[PDB]
C-alpha cells in the first residue's frame, strides 16, 4: 500500500472511487488506499463539488514511512 | 395523462439567417475554419445545450418526424419510379427471364449505354432491390395500382412534416407525457405491431393471396380481376379457397380447422415461385398479430392493473448480483441515450437476423429464383444491422460519461461490472487470443502444407477432419421435425437444412447446405472477429469514465483525443476511440460473413438443375478444397470472381467498372488521414498562407488543419466508404452477369 | 512519330468510323464526330494525339483551350481577391465571409472584364504584393 | 523525471497549478508580474508529462514548458 | 503608447510577429511586458491579446 | 421583415454555393446535349 488519502466528510453520501466503482464515505474521517498519486487528486476534485476541501495524502513507504506530501504547509 | 404546452417556439426565419445559434460559444462568430466543422458537427446533439429534460425531449421527437418524411419520400419515390420508369408489368408475364429494371438513364454524354437490354422491350439499368418481387407479393397487377400508392405515400410524407411542425412549433407535449413507457409499450406493441400486421393479416386473404394463386395457374395479367371485385363478387372466392363459403360463423363457434383451406401450415416453400406459401404467411401474421394484441395489455396504465416494470426489475435480484436489477428503471427513463443504446444494438442484432431468416426462406415471389436480388439483400442488411451495434456500442458510452449517476446505480448489475471489469476484459483478452490461433491459423497451417508438398497434413475434408458435430446434428433434428416434434407440418421450415432441391425452372431456389471441414474453419472465424469487436466496443464502455491510466476520463469527456504525450503517451485513451477501432474490425467481421455467404451459396446451392435432376452449381463446387487455404480465397474468390467487373467496359456494366476502381481509390485516400497527424498539416498551411498573405487574399476566418479527432473521423468515413463500395460493385457485375 | 497520318487516310479510323457509338439521343451524333476528328493526328491505334507544341496548324488542341482557361481561371481569382479587398474594411468582416454580402459581391462579379487591365496596373503600382515586413513568418 | 521550465513572461494566471493533476505546480509570491506571483515547480519528480498545465497558459508563447526527460516508475504512469 | 494606438510585434517567437495590434492598456510599474496589446486575429490556443514590453512595439499611428 | 430573412439565408456559404454550382454545372450540361464530343477546336 502507499498514497494513503484521509479527508473528513460532513455525513455520508456516495462517491466514486478512481480505481472505478462507486463506494459510500462514512461521517468523519476517512481512508483510502490507492495506488498513485494521480488518484487522489482526481478524487480530490470530486470531493470539492461535495464542498469538501480537507483533504491529506500521505506516502506510504514500504518500510512503514508515512510522508506527508499534500499540502505542504 | 396528456398535458401540451401551447406555443413554446415562434415559427419564424430569425434563425435560419445567423448560423450556429443553438450553442452559446459557437453563435458568436467564426474565427476559424474550425467553427465550420464544429456547427455541422455538434447540429443534432440536442443534449449538450441544457440541463432542462424537458426542453430537450421536444426537439427529439419532432425530429423524429422528419426523419420519417425522408423516408416515406424516398419510399413513394421508389414506388414512383417503378411505376413509370421500369418494366414491370413486362416482368409479371415472364419473371424466368425478364430482368427487373427501373432507373432509366438520360442519354447525353454516352452514359446512355448504361441503358442495357434487360428484356422486354426495355433499356434501364437492372435493379437488384427486390421491389418487383415485394409489389408482386403486395399483389399489384397494373400500373395504376403503383401511381395511387406512390401519390398516396407523398400525401402520408406532408402528414408527417406538418406533424412535426405541429407537435414542436405549435402544440409541445410536456415531459411527463414521455415517461409514459408503460402506456407507450401498451400503445406500439398493440397498434402498430399487432394491429398492424392483423390489418397486413386481413390484406393476404382478401387480397393478396387470391391474386397470387390465380398468377400461380398461369391465367393472364389483365384477366385477373382488380381485388376490390374479390371482396364484391364472392363467388371468385369460392372456386379458389374453398372453405369460404361458410363465412365468419367458425370464427365464433370456434370451428377454426373449417379455414384449412387459407390460413395453412404448409411449410416449405412454393413449387411454382421458389418463394413462401402465401396461406402460411396469412396465417404466420395472424397468430403474430393475436400474442401481440395479448401481450400488450401488461404493463399497467390508469386503471390499476397491469405490471410495473420499477417493481419488475427490483424483484429480480440473487445472491451473486446484490441489488440485481435495482436502478435500472432510472437510468432508462431518464436519460436518452440508455434508450439509444438499447433500442439500436438490439435492432441491428435484428436485422442480421432479418438477413439470415430471408436467404433460406425466401418470402416472396420469385425472389430465390433471381440469384442477383438474393445475394444484395442479404449483404445489403448485414451491413446495416453492423453500423447500428456499433452505434448501439457508441451512445452506451456516452451514457457512461453524461448520464451516468453513482446515487441511483449503487451496488445494482450496472455497478458490479464495474467492478471486476479487469476480470470480465482479460478473460475476453483471452479468448480473442486464444480464437485468433486455433482458427487463422489453421489456414496458415493449410497455406504452408498446400506450399510444402504436403497435402496429407492439412485440415480439408480429406487429410485431417475437422467436422462440424454440433451443427450437423441441429441440420438433421430441423429435417426429420416434420411428422416428429412438429407433425403438422410437411416439409421443414427450410430447405437450407434438409429436405431436396426445389428447382424453378432451371435455377436452383434451396438445395440442403452441407456443413463440413472448410464450414468449420469459417464459423470459428467468424467467431473469431465478433469477440474481437466486442473487447473494442466493450473495453470502451467499461474504461469510458476511468482507467488505471487516467483516473479522471468522464471529466475530460466521451470525445477528447488525448491527455498528452506523457505517461508513456496516451492517445486514443477515450471512448470515442473505441468506435473508432471497432468500426474497422465491423468492416472486418462483416465482409468475411458476406464473403462466407457470396461463394458458399454459388458453390453448393446456387445453379442449374438438368433434367435427371442433376445440380451444376455456379462455380463447380469448389468450395471445399480452396476455403481452407488464403491462397484460394485469393485465387478462386477474389482473382477469379472479379473477370466480369474488370472486364466489363463498353456494355452496360461499364458503371461497375467504374465504381469498382473508384472505390479503390477512395480506401486508398483515406490513409494520408488515418496515417499522418494534424501537427504536419497546420505547419503546411503556414507556408501556404504566406503565399496567400504575399498576393492579398488572407481570408479573414483563419485556415486550420483538421483536429486530431475529425482527422480519424475523416479517415474512417472515406475508409468505410471505399472498402463497401469495392464490394457493391464487385457483387454486382458478377451476380448481374452469371445469374 | 510515331506514325502521326491524319485521320482522313487510316484503315484503322475508318474502322472505329463503322461501329460508332452515339453520344446523345442525336441519331447520327456518332457520325457527327468522326467527321470533326478527321483533321486530328491518329496514330497506329486510330485514336486522335493532341499537340501540346504551339503549331498553329494544331492550335485547337492546346493553344486555343489555353487562352481559354486562363481567362476564365484568372477570373475567379480576381473576382475571389477583390471582394476579400473589400471585406476587409467593413464591421466584421467574418460574417461577409461565410454569409455572401450579396451587396458587394455582385459588383466584383460584374467588374472583372479588365482583370488584365486591372492586373498589370495593380502590378506596376506596386499594390499586387504585400512587404516582407508585414507579413508573419515562422522563426528559423 | 521530467523538466519543468517557467519563464518570466506568466502572469500568475493560476491555471497551470490547477490543471496539473500530480499537483506538480504552486504559486510563490513575485513582484513583477500584476498579480503578483509566479508558477513555481517544486516538485518534479511527481510529474507525468501530461502537458495540461501547458495547454491551460494563457500567454504567448508558453511560460510553462515541459521537457520530456528520463521515465521512472512515477512518471510512466504505473500503478503496478 | 496609449489606448487605441495600433503597433507592431517584433517578438520572434509570438505568433503576431510582424502583425499589427491594437494596445488595449498600458501599466505603470511591473510586470517588465506592461502593454496589453488587443490582436484582431487569434492563434492557435483561440486567444487575442498578449503582454509586450515597451520596446517590443513599433508605433504605426 | 421575414423576405429579408431569405435573401440572407439564401447567400450563406452551402446555399450559395450549391445554386451556383448547379448553375455552373447546368451550363455544362447543357453545352453537351447541344454541341457533343468537342476533343478540340476544329480552326
Ligand atoms: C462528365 C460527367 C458526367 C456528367 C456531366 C453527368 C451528368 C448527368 N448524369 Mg451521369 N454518369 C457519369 C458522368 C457524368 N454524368 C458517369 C461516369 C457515370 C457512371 C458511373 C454516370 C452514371 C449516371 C447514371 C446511372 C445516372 C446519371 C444521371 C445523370 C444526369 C442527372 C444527374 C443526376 O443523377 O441527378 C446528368 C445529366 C442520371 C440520369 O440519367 O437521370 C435520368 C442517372 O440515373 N449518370
Ligand atoms: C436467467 C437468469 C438466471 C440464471 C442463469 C441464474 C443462475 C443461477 N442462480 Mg439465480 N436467480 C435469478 C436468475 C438467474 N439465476 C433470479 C431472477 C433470482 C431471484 C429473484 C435468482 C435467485 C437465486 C437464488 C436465491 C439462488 C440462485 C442460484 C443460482 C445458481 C444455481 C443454479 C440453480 O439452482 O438453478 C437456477 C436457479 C434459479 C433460477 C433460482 C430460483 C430461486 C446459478 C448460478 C443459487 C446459488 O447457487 O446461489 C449461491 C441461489 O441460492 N439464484
Ligand atoms: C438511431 C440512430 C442514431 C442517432 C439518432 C444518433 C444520434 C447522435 N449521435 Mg450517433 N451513432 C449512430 C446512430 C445514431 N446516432 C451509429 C449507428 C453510430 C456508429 C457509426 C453512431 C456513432 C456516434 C458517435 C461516434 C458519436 C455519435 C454522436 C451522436 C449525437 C450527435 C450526432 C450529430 O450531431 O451528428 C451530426 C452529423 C454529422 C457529423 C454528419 C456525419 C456524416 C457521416 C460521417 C457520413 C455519412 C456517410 C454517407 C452514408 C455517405 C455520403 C457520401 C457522400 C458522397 C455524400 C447524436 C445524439 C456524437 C456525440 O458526441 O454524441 C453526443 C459522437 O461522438 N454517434
Ligand atoms: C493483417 C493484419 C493484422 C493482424 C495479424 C492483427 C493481429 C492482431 N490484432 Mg489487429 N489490427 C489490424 C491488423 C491486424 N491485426 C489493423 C489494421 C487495425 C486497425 C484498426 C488493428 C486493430 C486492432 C485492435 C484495436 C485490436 C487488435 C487485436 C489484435 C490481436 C488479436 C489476437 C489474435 O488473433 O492474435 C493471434 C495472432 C494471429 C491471428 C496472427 C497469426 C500468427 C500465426 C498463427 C502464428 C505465428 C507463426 C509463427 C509461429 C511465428 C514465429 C516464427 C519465428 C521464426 C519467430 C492480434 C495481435 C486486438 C487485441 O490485441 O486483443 C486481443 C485488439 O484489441 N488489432
Ligand atoms: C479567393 C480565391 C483564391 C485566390 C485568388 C487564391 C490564390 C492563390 N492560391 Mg489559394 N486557396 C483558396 C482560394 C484562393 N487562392 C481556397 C479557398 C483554398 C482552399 C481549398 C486555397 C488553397 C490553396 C493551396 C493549397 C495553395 C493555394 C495557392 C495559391 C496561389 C497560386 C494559385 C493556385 O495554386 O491556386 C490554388 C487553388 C486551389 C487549390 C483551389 C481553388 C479554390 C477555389 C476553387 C477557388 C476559390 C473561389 C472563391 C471561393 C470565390 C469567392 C468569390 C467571392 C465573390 C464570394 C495563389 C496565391 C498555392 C500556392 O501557395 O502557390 C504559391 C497552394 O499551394 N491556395
Ligand atoms: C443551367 C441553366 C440552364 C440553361 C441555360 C438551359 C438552357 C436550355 N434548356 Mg434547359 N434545363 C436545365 C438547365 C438549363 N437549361 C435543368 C436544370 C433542367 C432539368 C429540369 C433542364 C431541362 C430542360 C428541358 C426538359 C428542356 C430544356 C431546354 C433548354 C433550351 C431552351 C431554352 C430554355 O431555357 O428552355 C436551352 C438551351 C429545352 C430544349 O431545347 O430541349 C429540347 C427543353 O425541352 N431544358
Ligand atoms: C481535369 C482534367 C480534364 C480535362 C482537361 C478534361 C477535358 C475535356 N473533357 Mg473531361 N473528364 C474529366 C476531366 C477532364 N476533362 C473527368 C474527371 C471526368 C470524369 C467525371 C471527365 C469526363 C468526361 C466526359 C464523359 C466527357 C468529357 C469531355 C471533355 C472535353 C470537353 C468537351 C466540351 O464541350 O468542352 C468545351 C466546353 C466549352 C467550350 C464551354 C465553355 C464556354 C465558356 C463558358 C465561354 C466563355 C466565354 C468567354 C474536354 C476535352 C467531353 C468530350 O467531348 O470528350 C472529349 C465528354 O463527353 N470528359
Ligand atoms: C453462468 C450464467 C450466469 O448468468 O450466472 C448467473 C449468476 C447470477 O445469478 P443470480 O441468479 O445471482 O442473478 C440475479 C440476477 O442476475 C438476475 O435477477 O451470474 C454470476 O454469478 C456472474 C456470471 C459470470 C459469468 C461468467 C461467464
Ligand atoms: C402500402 C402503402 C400504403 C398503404 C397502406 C394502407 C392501404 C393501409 C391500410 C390500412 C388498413 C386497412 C388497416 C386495417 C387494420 C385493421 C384492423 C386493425 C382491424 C382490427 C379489428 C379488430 C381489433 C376487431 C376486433 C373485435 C372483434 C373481432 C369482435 C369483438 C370486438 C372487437 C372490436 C375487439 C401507404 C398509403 C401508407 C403508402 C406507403 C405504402
Ligand atoms: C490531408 C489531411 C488534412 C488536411 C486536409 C484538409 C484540410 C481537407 C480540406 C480539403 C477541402 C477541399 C477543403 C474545402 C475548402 C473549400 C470548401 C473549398 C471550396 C470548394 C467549394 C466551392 C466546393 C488534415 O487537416 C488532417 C488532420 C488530422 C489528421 C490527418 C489529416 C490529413 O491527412
Ligand atoms: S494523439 Fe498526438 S498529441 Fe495526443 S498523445 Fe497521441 S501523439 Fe501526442
Ligand atoms: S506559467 Fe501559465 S499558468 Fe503559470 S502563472 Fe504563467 S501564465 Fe499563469
Ligand atoms: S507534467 Fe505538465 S501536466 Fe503533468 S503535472 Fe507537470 S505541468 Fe501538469
Amino acid at each position: 500500500e502507499k498514497y494513503a488519502i484521509t479527508w473528513t466528510s460532513p455525513k455520508a453520501q456516495v462517491f466514486e472511487l478512481p480505481t472505478g466503482g462507486a463506494a459510500t464515505m462514512h461521517e468523519g474521517e476517512n481512508l483510502l488506499y490507492i495506488a498513485r498519486k494521480e488518484y487522489g487528486i482526481a478524487l480530490g476534485g470530486q470531493l470539492r463539488k461535495f464542498k469538501i476541501t480537507n483533504y491529506k495524502i500521505y506516502r506510504i513507504l514500504p518500510s512503514g514511512e508515512t510522508t506527508f506530501i499534500h499540502p505542504a504547509d | 395523462r396528456v398535458i401540451v404546452d401551447k406555443d413554446p417556439v415562434p415559427t419564424s426565419f430569425e434563425k435560419w439567417a445567423q448560423p450556429g445559434h443553438f450553442d452559446r460559444t459557437l453563435a458568436r462568430g467564426p474565427k476559424t475554419t474550425t467553427w465550420i466543422w464544429n456547427l455541422h458537427a455538434l447540429a443534432h446533439d440536442f443534449d449538450t445545450h441544457t440541463s432542462d429534460l424537458e426542453d430537450i425531449s421536444r426537439k427529439i421527437f419532432a425530429a423524429h418526424f422528419g426523419h420519417l418524411a425522408v423516408v416515406t419520400i424516398w419510399l413513394s419515390g421508389m414506388i414512383f419510379h417503378g411505376a413509370k420508369f421500369s418494366n414491370y408489368e413486362a416482368w409479371l408475364s415472364d419473371p424466368l427471364n425478364v430482368r427487373p429494371s427501373a432507373q432509366v438513364v438520360w442519354p447525353i454524354v454516352g452514359q446512355d449505354i448504361l441503358n442495357g437490354d434487360v428484356g422486354g422491350g426495355f433499356h434501364g439499368i437492372q435493379i437488384t432491390s427486390g421491389l418487383f418481387q415485394v409489389w408482386r407479393g403486395w399483389g399489384i397487377t397494373n400500373s395504376f395500382q403503383l401511381y395511387c400508392t406512390a401519390i398516396g405515400g407523398l400525401v402520408l410524407a406532408g402528414l408527417f412534416l406538418f406533424a412535426g411542425w405541429f407537435h414542436y412549433h405549435k402544440r409541445a407535449p410536456k415531459l411527463e407525457w414521455f415517461q409514459n413507457v408503460e402506456s407507450m409499450l401498451n400503445h406500439h406493441l398493440q397498434v402498430l405491431l399487432g394491429c398492424g400486421s392483423l390489418g397486413w393479416a386481413g390484406h393476404l386473404i382478401h387480397v393478396s393471396a387470391p391474386i397470387n394463386k390465380l398468377m400461380d395457374a398461369g391465367v393472364a395479367v389483365k384477366d385477373i380481376p382488380l381485388p376490390h371485385e374479390f371482396i364484391l363478387n364472392k363467388s371468385l372466392l369460392i372456386d379458389l379457397f374453398p372453405g369460404f363459403a361458410a363465412g365468419l360463423t367458425p370464427f365464433f363457434t370456434l370451428n377454426w380447422g373449417q379455414y384449412a383451406d387459407f390460413l395453412t401450415f404448409k411449410g416449405g416453400l412454393n413449387p411454382v415461385t421458389g418463394g413462401l406459401w402465401m396461406t402460411d404467411i396469412a396465417h404466420h401474421h395472424l397468430a403474430i398479430a393475436v400474442v401481440f394484441i395479448i401481450a400488450g395489455h401488461q404493463y399497467r396504465t390508469n386503471w390499476g392493473i397491469g405490471h410495473s416494470i420499477k417493481e419488475i426489475l427490483e424483484n429480480h435480484k440473487g445472491p451473486f448480483t446484490g441489488e440485481g436489477h435495482k436502478g435500472l428503471y432510472e437510468n432508462l427513463t431518464t436519460s436518452w441515450h440508455a434508450q439509444l443504446a438499447t433500442n439500436l444494438a438490439f435492432l441491428g442484432s435484428l436485422t442480421i437476423i432479418i438477413a439470415h431468416h430471408m436467404y433460406a426462406m425466401p418470402p416472396y415471389p420469385y425472389l430465390a429464383t433471381d440469384y442477383a436480388t438474393q445475394l444484395c439483400i442479404f449483404t445489403h442488411h448485414i451491413w446495416i444491422g453492423g453500423f447500428l451495434i456499433v452505434g448501439g456500442a457508441a451512445h452506451a458510452a456516452i451514457f457512461m460519461v453524461r448520464d451516468y449517476d453513482p446515487v441511483v446505480n449503487q451496488n445494482n448489475v450496472l455497478d458490479r461490472v464495474i467492478r471486476h471489469r479487469d476480470a470480465i476484459i482479460s478473460h475476453l483478452n483471452w479468448v480473442c487470443i486464444f480464437l485468433g490461433f486455433h482458427s487463422f491459423g489453421l489456414y496458415i497451417h493449410n497455406d504452408t502444407m498446400r506450399a510444402l508438398g504436403r497435402p496429407q497434413d492439412m485440415f480439408s475434408d480429406t487429410a485431417i477432419q475437422l467436422q462440424p458435430v454440433f451443427a450437423q446434428w441441429v441440420q438433421n433434428l430441423h429435417t426429420l421435425a416434420p411428422g416428429g416434434t412438429a407433425p403438422n407440418a410437411l416439409e421443414p421450415v427450410s430447405y437450407a437444412f434438409g429436405g431436396g432441391v426445389l428447382a424453378v425452372g432451371g435455377k436452383v431456389a434451396m438445395m440442403p447446405i452441407a456443413l463440413g471441414t472448410a464450414d468449420f474453419l469459417i464459423h470459428h472465424i467468424h467467431a473469431f472477429t465478433i469477440h474481437v469487436t466486442v473487447l473494442i466496443l466493450l473495453k470502451g464502455v467499461l474504461f469510458a469514465r476511468s482507467s488505471r491510466l487516467i483516473p479522471d476520463k468522464a471529466n475530460l469527456g466521451f470525445r477528447f483525443p488525448c491527455d498528452g504525450p506523457g505517461r508513456g503517451g496516451t492517445c486514443q485513451v477515450s471512448g470515442w476511440d473505441h468506435v473508432f477501432l471497432g468500426l474497422f474490425w465491423m468492416y472486418n467481421s462483416l465482409s468475411i460473413v458476406i464473403f462466407h455467404f457470396s461463394w458458399k451459396m454459388q458453390s453448393d446451392v446456387w445453379g442449374t438443375v438438368d433434367a435427371a435432376g442433376n445440380v451444376s452449381h455456379i462455380t463447380g463446387g469448389n468450395f471445399a478444397q480452396s476455403a481452407i487455404t488464403i491462397n484460394g480465397w485469393l485465387r478462386d474468390f477474389l482473382w477469379a470472381q472479379a473477370s466480369q467487373v474488370i472486364n466489363s467496359y463498353g456494355s452496360a456494366l461499364s458503371a461497375y467498372g467504374l465504381m469498382f476502381l473508384g472505390a479503390h481509390f477512395v480506401w486508398a485516400f483515406s490513409l494520408m488521414f488515418l496515417f499522418s497527424g494534424r501537427g504536419y498539416w497546420q505547419e503546411l498551411i503556414e507556408s501556404i498562407v504566406w503565399a496567400h498573405n504575399k498576393l492579398k487574399v488572407a481570408p479573414a476566418i483563419q485556415p486550420r488543419a483538421l483536429s486530431i479527432t475529425q482527422g480519424r473521423a475523416v479517415g474512417v468515413a472515406h475508409y468505410l466508404l471505399g472498402g463497401i463500395a469495392t464490394t457493391w460493385a464487385f457483387f454486382h457485375a458478377h451476380i448481374l452477369s452469371v445469374g | 512519330g510515331a506514325d502521326l497520318t491524319p485521320c482522313a487516310e487510316n484503315p484503322a479510323f475508318q474502322a472505329l468510323a463503322k461501329n460508332a457509338r452515339n453520344t446523345t439521343a442525336d441519331p447520327q451524333s456518332g457520325q457527327k464526330r468522326f467527321e470533326r476528328y478527321s483533321q486530328a493526328l491518329c496514330g497506329p491505334e486510330g485514336y486522335p494525339h493532341l499537340i501540346v507544341d504551339g503549331r498553329l496548324d494544331r492550335a485547337g488542341d492546346f493553344l486555343i483551350p489555353s487562352i481559354l482557361f486562363l481567362y476564365i481561371a484568372g477570373w475567379i481569382g480576381w473576382v475571389g481577391r477583390a471582394y476579400l479587398q473589400a471585406i476587409k474594411k467593413d464591421s466584421d468582416t467574418e460574417q461577409k465571409e461565410i454569409q455572401l454580402d450579396l451587396g458587394i459581391a455582385l459588383p466584383i462579379i460584374a467588374t472583372g472584364f479588365a482583370w488584365p487591365a486591372a492586373a498589370v496596373k495593380e502590378l506596376l503600382s506596386g499594390e499586387l504584393t504585400a512587404k516582407d515586413s508585414e507579413i508573419t513568418v515562422s522563426p528559423r | 523525471s521530467h523538466t519543468v521550465k517557467i519563464y518570466d513572461t506568466c502572469i500568475g494566471c493560476t491555471q497551470c497549478v490547477r490543471a496539473c493533476p500530480t499537483d506538480v505546480l504552486e504559486m510563490v509570491p513575485w513582484d513583477g508580474c500584476k498579480a503578483a506571483q509566479v508558477a513555481s515547480s517544486p516538485r518534479t519528480e511527481d510529474c507525468v508529462g501530461c502537458k495540461r498545465c501547458e495547454t491551460a497558459c494563457p500567454t504567448d508563447f508558453l511560460s510553462i514548458r515541459v521537457y520530456l526527460g528520463a521515465e521512472t516508475t512515477r512518471s510512466m504512469g504505473l500503478a503496478y | 503608447v496609449q489606448r487605441g494606438s495600433k503597433v507592431r510585434i517584433l517578438r520572434p517567437e509570438s505568433y503576431w510577429f510582424q502583425d499589427v495590434g491594437t494596445v488595449a492598456s498600458v501599466d505603470q510599474s511591473g510586470i517588465k511586458y506592461p502593454v496589453i496589446v488587443r490582436f484582431d486575429k487569434v492563434n492557435y490556443a483561440g486567444i487575442n491579446t498578449n503582454n509586450f514590453a515597451v520596446d517590443e512595439l513599433i508605433e504605426v499611428e | 421583415d421575414q423576405s429579408s430573412y431569405l435573401i440572407k439565408f439564401i447567400s450563406t456559404a452551402p446555399v450559395a454555393a450549391t445554386i451556383w454550382l448547379t448553375i455552373t454545372a447546368g451550363i455544362l450540361i447543357e453545352f453537351n446535349r447541344f454541341f457533343p464530343d468537342l476533343l478540340f477546336h476544329p480552326l
